[PDB]
């Protein structure tokens, strides 16, 4: 009945009809169904009061009958006030499926780097971020990093790794999901040297991070730097075991070229550790 | 090429040793032996070294075969 | 602020301002709070009392002015105001005339489906009393069996309002049903039987169906054509179609094992 | 609630998708088992 | 804890619609 | 199983199948049906 | 107390045993599938629904004293079952304390004590996971709680146990039911919680409160995936709708929900009960009487029940708003002999070209027409008074006169008799035409291509729904 509101062509009877409009959408579902011409009529008005709040009862009336697209693209056409309004079982569905959208268009945009992509809104992100302010109140942020390794977007992921400080663990608990599930390798090895920029900014190294990276990235300069640090800080308990799981871990051609790093003592220690001499006689005399 | 695509099952597959006995368990009861004996080098290279008991049991009517 | 009750109601209403003074007064009133939730508070159900008597007003003046889209605006709005949940709200003696101005207009534009669902909110008052109510419900009752002429002769009666804006549309209506009826294959006639069937003898009728429909009026016989179509059959047409059945028949066989 | 108004948003995300993930998985294994049993009764035909 | 759930979900139901492959080309196979 | 709308619920042994044919046109069959004889 | 408590010893003696076996067997075989083989639906769930409708509503209705079911409520205030000894202690519980109850009495709560012993079965320790067991063993003794029908004071205990159940209900619903859905149950939980809801909210204001929670009960339903959830919850949404003598049927007639898709032989012949009223009411006459046709052949497996016999008055009305009707009264009742009587000699007056009796039984039998809620009959039953003849007349001549037909329907009146059998013709009574050239009205033509052309569109059908049949025999085919 109050479609007869909306029938009639002034501004100050339209913001009483259309706060009447989400009041009961719960409730008078189909009623709108008809009237769905006359608001996204209402939408393309440039000179409308409240066309954004168009594009929510619009969202609210199409999730009724299903037309989740259309829920979806006046989503993006509802500005601030869709976001602003955040604990509801509504405003959850079709985020889930903003979030779907967009982590099958970063796949495809992934296959095109030249080029060619697709024009992006912010507020996907702006829920992200949000979702990350809900990780500061939750103090677990083992959920947002969730979808931070699905959204193909690093630099939320080392911002959530630079968060608040709690462990260095939880990073390496990430890096194990990056032994067991990964399935690209294409992406990977970025995923796993950005892990070891901030282990450089973490006062100490592991064990699992050079014997998982680096003989999966290859760097053969980059060990040589580490363990010259190892060296640096006289720690030469720690250097001598990884010497002995690279030894035993990694394969020929990068033990030849670490070797010339060494000298790009301790030093002839791990000359003879690293060419792996004396650890094949004890294995031969056991 | 029969045999290397089912002995092949083994190298891709020996990380997680647990779906190997259900994905080769009719494998193992084709008409040919080719296709048999690929199946039997697929239980070998996918576990390793476990004490499965259920690739046990699934060699034990392979090593009783007509075909030798 | 109360905004003249009864200012030009009684007498005559010529005006054009005060319909401006009424599109203000609907500017006051749905400007105020909200008509929705309704609990209780008497006090705010006075200015209640008066939403419905300004629409009704409104309703009077705009059957005074024949505005179609209007009139069905501000009656909804009034069976919204009857759509009310918590009704505590005094019988308004213009009640059942309003919604026999409903019951007419929504007979009158061949809502036939809508005209009998909207009898179901009356519980007793259609058999009791109630002549506003009655006589659209013995008029609909008189379009039933066969009776046109009972309609025609009732026509003299209406013990409400003229309601002559919608009996106009609603005698126009079946008029050219029955001229539809005419406009079929049924030949020739003379204007005595467009006397007898259509009505009137000798009143510019016989030109308005002679400009709007056909019936040239020859030697003194009219002409009306044949409205039959061709009727073009090949009767082998589902060829197609009936290939597409069996394929999914068979693939429904085979294919989904 | 520190884990109360996050269970219902990065987590109600989450097991909510298992749900249906989680129902598939369930019934194909009914309908993988079915499909067994009926190659087990053509080969047993053949090779007699 | 959920995220690896819900991968190996999806790893599980991508695994058997395959050996569900396996058995529709058998027992095809079987008719001839 | 309850569902919840049912709160109300030769003597004529095959009666309606007469009835809803033949009523009551004088059964006798003799004074007009046997008796049309006295018009020809 | 020498005559009747004497008796007193033999009624817990039994029902002590094989009633307390069956919610032993119930809850241990819906743990039992709620664990492994997680698709649960082909278990004791529906035999146990079909119990609770028919069995443990009539197996007791009051606490039956000397500790039957007076038994039940202090035997399971102590639910923790928790741990692995959480549980084994509890079954502990399940031997000692119907040890006692079998044997002394234990605390028997008059009536009014039952709510804080739904306390202790909430509190003590109670679970989760346990869903199934915490959303039917509360249920349950809402049915002796409903009905032992004094509805004084314990009306507002019906209005709090079922929201202490529904809080449960909707927590599990945002509690992510991992693998077990007791939507399958929870279905005809929320139906038989609103049913008595509805009575409630019939004793004192409306139910419309209700109405806004069932739209967003349905829509949380089915946005999920359905699960019979929205086959219940749209007729149970109808029902009020249906049940308020307001406008209210354009309401249901944009109401695009319309795919329930299955519904175990027993939702769908109640819903196409209500749809085939609406299609009724908005006078297309054709759709409805085939579809409360197809109502009431579905489900009439019961004895004597009443709404069959409701699907039966319906009917016989729009039957009589197109001519023709069968042999009513040949399943005669103890009760149909009540409802009988008005609509045989209704039907009695349509047949003959009698008026003075169709208004004489009207004024008779109008109070009884108050109580099947059918006042609408004498608006518009009228019109098919005249126009049953004409339907007779077209059926049974082929070529027929105009002035013939106005002595044979004894209007007197060639004139106006034209209109009639125009409007028949407009409504689609009869499919026959009219010579309007020398007064002649003749009907159709011979049989015609129906031996050639239809059949297939009848056999496409067929095929397709009995290859369903073999399609839904192979995929639910091998469980084991």
């Amino acid at each position: 009945g109050i479609i007869s509101l909306l029938d009639e062509d002034e501004p100050q009877l339209k913001e009483f009809a259309l706060h009447k409009l989400n009041a009961v959408v719960n409730d008078f579902w189909a009623e709108i169904s008809e009237s769905v011409d006359k608001i996204e009529v209402l939408y393309e008005d440039e000179g409308f009061r409240s066309r954004q709040f168009a594009a929510l009862v619009a969202s609210k009336v199409f999730y009724h009958l299903g037309a989740f697209e259309e829920s979806l693209n006046y989503a993006l056409g509802a500005g601030d006030l869709f976001n602003v309004n955040d604990n509801s079982e509504y405003v959850e569905t079709i985020i889930a499926k903003c979030i779907d959208h967009y982590t099958k268009q970063c796949v495809e945009n992934a296959d095109l780097p030249e080029g060619e992509k697709k024009p992006i809104d912010q507020r996907l992100e702006g829920i992200v971020n949000k979702m990350f302010q809900r990780c500061l109140d939750d103090h677990k942020y083992k959920q947002a990093i969730g979808i931070a390794l699905e959204t193909r977007r690093l630099d939320v992921f080392e911002k959530t790794i630079l968060e608040s400080n709690d462990v260095p663990g939880m990073l390496a608990y990430s890096l194990k999901l990056c032994m067991s599930l990964m399935q690209n390798k294409q992406f990977r090895n970025k995923v796993l040297r950005v892990l070891v920029k901030i282990y450089m900014n973490l006062e100490k190294p592991d064990f699992i991070n050079v014997c998982q990276c680096l003989i999966f990235l290859d760097d053969p300069q980059a060990v040589s730097d580490i363990l010259e640090k190892l060296v640096k800080e006289d720690n030469l308990l720690m250097a001598y075991q990884i010497c002995f799981d690279l030894y035993e871990s990694a394969s020929q051609q990068f033990l030849s070229s670490v070797i010339q790093n060494l000298r790009t003592d301790q030093t002839l220690k791990m000359i003879k550790i690293l060419s792996g001499e004396m650890a094949i006689e004890l294995h031969l005399q056991f | 090429v029969r045999r290397a695509a089912v002995e092949s099952l083994g190298f891709i597959l020996f990380r997680t040793p647990e779906q190997c006995p259900s994905v080769v368990s009719l494998l193992s009861e084709s008409y040919n032996p080719h296709v048999r004996y690929g199946a039997a080098m697929a239980l070998g290279i996918c576990c390793a070294g476990t004490g499965n008991k259920e690739a046990i049991n699934l060699l034990e009517p392979m090593t009783n075969d007509p075909v030798n | 602020m109360y905004e003249q009750l009864k200012g030009e109601w009684n007498r005559k209403s010529p005006n054009l301002s005060k319909c401006g003074e009424e599109l203000g007064r609907l500017k006051l009133v749905l400007l105020e709070l909200n008509f929705l939730p309704t609990t209780g508070t008497k006090l705010t159900k006075q200015q209640l009392i008066l939403a419905r008597d300004i629409l009704e007003i409104g309703a009077q003046w705009s059957i005074l002015r024949k505005d179609i889209p209007s009139f069905e605006r501000y009656m909804a709005q009034l069976k919204c105001y009857y759509f009310d949940y918590k009704e505590q709200l005094p019988e308004s003696a213009y009640m059942h005339q309003l919604l026999g101005l409903n019951l007419l207009f929504l007979l009158s534009q061949n809502r036939v489906a809508e005209f009998h669902t909207e009898l179901e909110r009356l519980p007793a008052k259609d058999i009791q009393t109630n002549v506003y109510i009655k006589h659209p419900v013995s008029l609909e009752q008189y379009l039933m069996e066969g009776s046109y002429n009972k309609v025609f002769l009732a026509k003299g009666n209406i013990p409400a309002e003229s309601y002559t804006f919608f009996i106009d549309i609603l005698l126009d209506t079946i008029r050219d049903e029955i001229a539809g009826c005419i406009e079929k294959a049924y030949e020739k006639i003379l204007f005595t039987e467009a006397t007898r069937i259509l009505f009137f003898n000798t009143p510019k009728k016989m030109t308005d169906y002679a400009k709007k429909r056909g019936w040239v009026l020859g030697p003194n016989n009219y002409y009306s054509f044949a409205s039959q179509q061709q009727k073009p059959e090949d009767t082998t047409i589902p060829s197609t179609e009936l290939a597409k059945q069996v394929i999914e028949y068979a693939r429904q066989l085979e294919m989904i094992v | 609630l520190e884990e109360g108004k996050a269970g219902s948003g990065l987590r109600q995300y989450y097991l909510s998708k298992i749900e249906e993930l989680q129902l598939i998985v369930n019934d194909k294994s009914q309908n993988l088992r079915r499909l067994q049993a009926q190659r087990n009764e053509l080969n047993a035909k053949v090779r007699l | 804890d959920l995220y690896s759930r819900y991968k190996k979900l999806q790893q599980e139901l991508e695994f058997l619609e395959v050996q569900e492959e396996y058995i529709k080309d058998e027992q095809k196979n079987l008719k001839k | 199983m309850s569902e919840k709308k049912q709160p109300v619920d030769e003597d004529n042994w095959d009666d309606d199948n007469v009835e809803d044919d033949f009523s009551n046109q004088l059964r006798a069959e003799l004074e007009k049906h046997g008796y049309k004889m006295e018009t020809s | 107390p020498p005559g009747g408590g004497e008796q007193e010893p033999p009624p817990p003696p039994a029902p002590q045993d094989v009633e307390m076996k069956e919610e032993a067997a119930t809850g241990g075989g819906s743990t039992g599938e709620a664990d492994g083989k997680t698709a649960a639906a082909a278990a004791e769930h529906s035999q146990r629904e079909l119990d609770t409708v028919t069995l443990e509503d009539i197996k007791e209705h009051v606490k039956q004293l000397e500790k039957a079911v007076s038994g039940k409520e202090p035997r399971f205030v102590l639910r923790a079952l928790r741990m692995l000894p959480s549980t084994s202690r509890r079954l502990n519980h399940y031997v000692l304390y119907k040890a006692v109850q079998g044997f002394f009495t234990s605390n028997n709560a008059t009536r009014d004590f039952l709510l804080p012993f739904l306390e202790e079965p909430m509190d003590t320790e109670a679970d989760l996971q346990f869903r199934p067991r915490t959303g039917k063993a509360a249920s349950t003794p809402l049915l002796p709680e409903v009905e032992a029908y004094l509805q004084l004071l314990v009306v507002i205990f019906m209005m709090n146990s079922k929201r202490y159940k529904e809080a449960q209900k909707i927590s599990d619903d945002l509690m992510q039911k991992i693998s077990t859905q007791n939507r399958r149950a929870l279905d005809l939980v929320a139906a038989k919680c609103y049913y008595y809801h509805a009575r409630v909210y019939e004793f004192l204001d409306k139910l419309d409160v209700v109405r806004s929670f069932l739209h967003a009960r349905l829509r949380t339903a089915t946005l999920r995936h359905d699960a019979d959830g929205q086959a219940t919850l749209l007729n149970l949404l109808l029902r009020n709708y249906l049940h308020y003598s307001l406008y209210d049927q354009a309401e249901k007639l944009v109401s695009k929900s319309v795919f329930p898709e299955q519904a175990n032989n027993n939702e769908w012949a109640r819903y196409l009960y209500y749809t085939g009223r609406i299609k009724a009411i908005q006078l297309e006459y054709s759709e409805a009487r085939r579809t409360m046709t197809n109502a009431l052949r579905k489900a009439p497996q019961h004895t004597a029940v009443g709404f069959k016999q409701t699907v039966h008055k319906l009917l016989i009305v729009v039957e009589l708003l197109l001519g023709e009707i069968p042999d009513r009264l040949q399943f005669r009742q103890p009760s149909l002999k009540r409802s009988l009587m008005p609509y045989f000699l209704l039907t009695q007056a349509v047949r003959t070209g009698n008026l003075a009796k169709f208004n004489q039984v009207l004024d008779q039998f109008g109070e009884k027409f108050q109580a099947d809620g059918t006042y609408t009959l004498i608006i518009r039953l009228r019109h098919n008074v005249i126009k049953t003849g004409v339907r007779m007349i077209s059926l049974s001549y082929s070529r027929i006169s105009l002035a013939d037909i106005a002595q044979k329907l004894q209007l007197d009146s060639p004139e106006d008799a034209e209109f009639i059998v125009a409007k028949a013709i407009r409504d689609g009574v009869i499919e026959a035409s009219i010579n309007h050239e020398k007064g002649y009205v003749q009907s159709k033509e011979m049989i015609d291509i129906y031996s050639t052309r239809e059949p297939q569109l009848a056999f496409h059908q067929r095929i397709s729904f009995c290859l369903d049949i073999h399609n839904m025999s192979v995929k639910a085919m091998r469980f084991p």
